[PDB]
């Protein structure tokens, strides 16, 4: 049964590709979370900030990454895959601008990493990137949109998502949330991320430990938001 | 036919529902129901518990890793 | 809630707390409330509850020292209980383990109405081997000389 | 094993083991640590001579990328070697390209990719080496990173790779880096290398420092012999 | 003779290439999905049911347009499904660069049951883990094929792919008549999905395009609601 997951081009004999699932496993191995949510005009994703030294320079321990000046992308999984399909989309995000002129919608850069994830996996040449992204940007006359593309090159959009090692939970967390119909604000969007960080994760939350990204209808340019924005919207979701 | 049950208790509402379940499918959540119903220190099985058991029992996906579906 | 007259409601409120649960709680204040939720579904006539309560309750901690006011509230309450079943064998067990309390031993009134119960339900028990054990064991006391018409 | 030959098989706990292995086979190498100051990088290298025969500076792990950073690699030296060839073959192409000398951070970033494709075909193996990449400049001020074999790189005030990592680190937390410039900083380093090097398993081994920052004008170049013998007679004075 | 179930360009001493067969199998583990002709035109239909709400429902469809008048459902691996349908609309787009003419339904099915086949004829690459149900119009008449990863295209009238396939067959052959009509045909499909779709046909978990004279068309969610209004 589990002689056939050596090599990616492999069909099990009950027909399941057993090196993608070891790579969606991988994902879990960067220790992080991360949770996207869509509110009616404006798309949040939070996700862990662990920096296990005082030595680091915790600037460039960011997990958030702009791809383009309107979309942005939250890793998981292994740094160094993580890094590399943040400039794979960069890349392929400028290539879609200069090729016809207006910007990448947030759609085509997650379809267009999962073609090349999928690519990796049928031609049996380069290891599948075991690093989960999530985008976010304002398409035009669609909102706000946030998609997740996995190793497997699957992308989906979601009203709200999350990956990591805590993603089932966070996941059954916000689908208890998303289903009590509710004014889906900015501010309720990052309370909403929040909440579902710390319930899954059970820490307080100081404004060190986790970096947020915003994109808003009103301004539809990718913004991490600093630490003194955290800690207001910490405070004000305790109180 | 052993167990408490109630009068709201309709095991038709979960009897038409077109999902493909087993007699031990059907044990489960039965058996799911009771425990549910005594945790929250009832002696009378409620709909409320048996709607719970019934949609525990019915998720049979797990992580399906959602492409080969 | 109870003092105003509200005793469904103070019953209700107070069955949703579990003592179980808290186990930092002192073993015979957790008894108190248990003994509590016992008369207020008592009140409610919620006996399903009541027994189940009784189940919940050990009968161990009523050989300790000073819970003498708790084994007489509890087992007046499962006399109650067992009035509104009509067990008459298990009120004449009651009865019986009220009368060999010390503190109601001591007092001569109290001692007296306990065994007059006690004789009393065990008459009303139906004949089987079990009561005939109790009328035997109840027969055999001294101290039924001084109740003469029920030693009759 | 079975999920362990190659760097393009994910084991099924998901890890790539060859990279974890090329990790371990760094942890085996001599401690080399680097300290960012106030204004200005200091590397500090410990360098097992093997034989006596060697001479001075030979197999020196302090490499110069560009006119502006020094590298200070850790781990095997030839994949060393092959490393620091691509990260001056990559800080030429950006100045021919670009013009002006390549802020450390992007290449940091380039040279992380660089390693990272090394750990996805089983044609190629991870690099064994993990260095470190300094540099410092009038408008972005100091800067030093981390690359492992993996390729993950970020910025870090103060680092050791090698034998002794914790060790080192434990030694580098307790200094106030932000607040002194590197001239003291370098006595600092060569007091934390000649206390984490294990003189009775590592036998002989040799000190090499190198700083770039705004008393070096911006370059990155070796210390000069002076100061080299001073923080040695600084570190040699804590022995007590 | 598990020995010969790993290579691609290895007969097994029985002659049978094992590992088309596995993906074959990996198709039949797909999502179900069925397709029937009538007289009318063609209907194909898919269960698109998410793992959770959380899932954007209108992201990602599952019937997808080749040409204006070519559709195109699968049952299997979904990456594989973008990557066939790229194929698909680029050697339609070719064909009528050369011949100014929509490409026809059956030669767009032998050069994408070709492009399939390109991908068991070598070892390092994997089949298309993905069985296509392809519909288009043609010279007044209806066309339906299904592509394989093994490269065999066939012609079927009416069928069903992926889980309880052979459930969908069986209710086929049975409410299933040549003189039918589109409507029909929409009702028929609805039918054949509900014999294998656990839980209420929400317009959203079901996605159904019709090539019709007209062409090709994806049904909007409205429609979807009427007709399994009309349905239930």
């Amino acid at each position: 049964s589990a002689g056939f997951d050596r090599h990616i081009t492999i069909f099990s004999p009950e027909g399941r590709l057993y090196q993608v699932e070891y790579a969606f496993k991988a994902i879990n191995q960067g220790g992080l979370t991360s949770v996207a949510v869509r509110g009616k005009d404006c798309a949040v994703i939070v996700t862990q900030k662990k920096v296990p030294d005082k030595l680091l320079d915790s600037s460039t321990v960011t997990h958030l990454f702009k791809i383009t000046e309107n979309i942005g992308c939250v890793m998981t999984g292994m740094t160094a895959d993580s890094r590399s399909q943040v400039q794979r989309a960069r890349y392929e995000a400028a290539n879609w601008k200069y090729k016809y002129g207006y910007e990448i919608p947030v759609d085509m850069l997650c379809k267009r990493i999962a073609d090349i994830s999928q690519v990796y996996t049928q031609n049996a040449e380069m290891r599948p990137l075991g690093c989960c992204m999530i985008l976010i940007g304002i398409d035009e006359e669609q909102g706000p949109q946030v998609y997740k593309c996995d190793p497997a090159g699957y992308y989906c959009g979601f009203k709200a998502t999350a990956a990591g090692v805590k993603q089932t939970e966070s996941t059954s967390f916000l689908e208890k949330k998303v289903k009590k119909k509710f004014d889906w604000t900015f501010e309720q969007t990052v309370e909403t991320a929040i909440t579902c960080l710390s319930t899954v994760l059970s820490i307080d939350f100081k404004p060190s430990e986790i970096e947020v990204g915003v994109v808003t209808v009103e301004n539809p340019k990718f913004r991490i938001l600093t630490e003194a924005e955290i800690d207001a919207h910490l405070v004000a979701l305790a109180e | 036919s052993k167990m408490n049950l109630s009068e709201e208790v309709d095991l038709e509402d979960y009897v038409a529902r077109p999902d493909k379940i087993s007699g031990a499918d059907i044990n489960s959540i039965c058996q799911e129901s009771g425990m549910l119903a005594v945790r929250e220190n009832r002696y009378i099985v409620l709909a409320k518990d048996f709607e719970k058991a019934y949609k525990t029992v019915i998720k049979k996906d797990e992580q399906e890793h959602e492409f080969y579906k | 809630k109870e003092q105003n007259g509200d005793v469904k409601e103070a019953a209700s409120i107070l069955q949703e707390l579990q003592v179980e649960t808290y186990g930092s709680m002192e073993k015979k204040e957790r008894v108190e409330f248990i003994l509590e939720q016992m008369r207020l579904c008592l009140a409610v006539k919620d006996y399903i509850r009541t027994q189940i309560i009784s189940k919940k309750i050990n009968t161990k901690f009523f050989q300790e020292e000073n819970t003498e006011k708790l084994k007489l509230k509890y087992y007046n309450l499962m006399i109650q209980l067992d009035q509104h079943e009509g067990s008459y064998l298990s009120i004449c067990k009651h009865y019986r383990a009220i009368y060999d309390t010390p503190c109601i031993q001591a007092e001569s009134e109290k001692w007296q109405q306990a065994l007059k119960s006690v004789v009393l339900y065990v008459i009303l028990a139906p004949f089987d081997n079990e009561q005939s054990d109790l009328v035997h064991r109840i027969s055999g006391d001294k101290k039924l000389e001084e109740i003469p018409k029920y030693k009759d | 094993t079975g999920y362990d030959l190659s760097a393009s098989t994910f084991s099924p706990d998901g890890r790539v083991f060859q990279v974890e292995y090329a990790m371990k086979a760094v942890e085996n190498s001599s401690t080399a640590i680097g300290i960012r100051c106030k204004d200005g990088v200091v590397f500090g290298v410990e360098k097992l001579v093997l034989s006596k025969l060697y001479e001075e500076g030979s197999n020196k792990r302090l490499f110069n990328v560009d006119r502006h950073v020094g590298m200070a690699v850790a781990g095997l030296l030839a994949d060393a070697r092959s490393l620091a060839d691509i990260a001056r073959e990559e800080a030429s192409n950006f100045r021919s390209n670009f013009g002006y000398n390549i802020p450390l951070k992007h290449l940091a970033d380039r040279v992380a990719m660089y390693v990272h494709a090394y750990t996805l075909y089983s044609a190629v193996r991870p690099f064994g080496c993990s260095f470190m990449l300094g540099s410092y400049s009038v408008n972005d001020g100091a800067q030093l990173y981390m690359i492992d074999p993996s390729g993950v790189s970020y910025g870090y005030w103060g680092c050791a790779i090698g034998k002794a990592r914790q060790a080192a680190k434990t030694e580098i937390e307790k200094l106030q880096m932000k607040e002194m410039t590197c001239r003291d900083i370098v006595k600092e380093v060569a007091k934390i290398i000649y206390i984490v090097h294990d003189e009775v398993k590592d036998k002989a081994f040799e000190l090499e420092l190198s700083w770039v920052g705004e008393l070096t004008n911006g370059r990155h170049e070796i210390v000069p012999k002076d100061i080299r013998e001073e923080a040695e007679k600084y570190a040699k004075e804590s022995l007590k | 003779e598990r020995g010969y179930s790993f290579s691609l360009t290895t007969f097994s001493p029985s002659g049978k290439l094992v590992q088309i067969e596995y993906a074959l199998a990996a198709v039949a583990g797909g999502a179900p999905s069925v397709g029937i002709k009538a007289a009318n035109g063609v209907v194909l239909a898919t269960e698109k049911k998410q793992k959770s709400i959380l899932y954007d429902e209108r992201s990602v469809h599952k019937v997808e347009p080749i040409t204006k008048h070519i559709g195109l459902v699968y049952s299997g691996m979904g990456p594989d499904y973008r990557v066939l349908v790229h194929r698909a609309r680029k050697l339609a787009q070719q064909y009528y660069l050369v011949y100014q003419e929509p490409i026809p339904t059956a030669q767009l099915v032998q050069r994408v049951a070709s492009v399939m086949q390109e991908y068991t004829q070598s070892g390092g690459v994997r089949p298309f883990g993905v069985s296509l149900l392809i519909c288009g119009w043609n010279e007044g008449r209806p066309y339906l094929f299904q592509s394989d990863p093994s490269g065999a295209y066939f012609a079927w009238k009416a069928t069903a792919m992926g889980k309880n396939y052979v459930n969908g067959k069986t209710f086929l052959e049975k409410r299933y008549n040549e003189d039918l009509e589109l409507e029909d045909a929409i009702h028929t499909a609805i039918l054949t999905l509900k014999e294998s779709f656990e839980g209420q046909m929400t317009e959203d978990n079901i996605e159904v395009g019709i090539c019709n004279e007209a062409g090709f068309r994806r049904l909007t969610p409205t429609e979807v609601k009427d007709y399994l209004a009309a349905i239930a």
